[PDB]
């Protein structure tokens, strides 16, 4: 197997913003470890000339989610959002960084 | 504080 190209570990929100504004495609994303909330993960995605940040939520049963659909791992949440918008008002489908 | 589209 190959490592995932979307995990960046603990990088500043600003650095994620910086590198993502330079991407050419909508949906370009990365998962980072939140510096504001230790133990939390954040999804940073580019759409248009904008860069948005989503907090990966975890519920009482230990599952991950953004809005309503729950998953068992960050892997599945990410893969599911490659064909389901990550936002309720814009159609942002995750696409690997390039 | 930092803000998130889903929070």
């Amino acid at each position: 197997m190959k490592p995932h190209p979307w995990f960046f570990g603990k990088i500043p929100r600003a650095k994620a913003e910086e590198m993502l504004s330079k991407q050419r495609h909508d949906g370009a994303f990365l998962i980072r470890e939140s510096e504001s909330a230790p133990g939390d993960f954040s999804l940073s995605v580019k759409f248009g000339n904008d860069v948005q940040h989503f907090k990966v939520l975890r519920d009482g049963a230990g599952k991950y989610f953004l809005w309503v659909v729950k998953f068992n791992s960050l892997n599945e949440l990410v893969d599911y959002h490659r064909s389901t918008s990550v936002s309720r008002n814009q159609q942002i489908f995750l696409r690997d960084i390039e | 504080k930092p803000f998130y589209v889903n929070v």
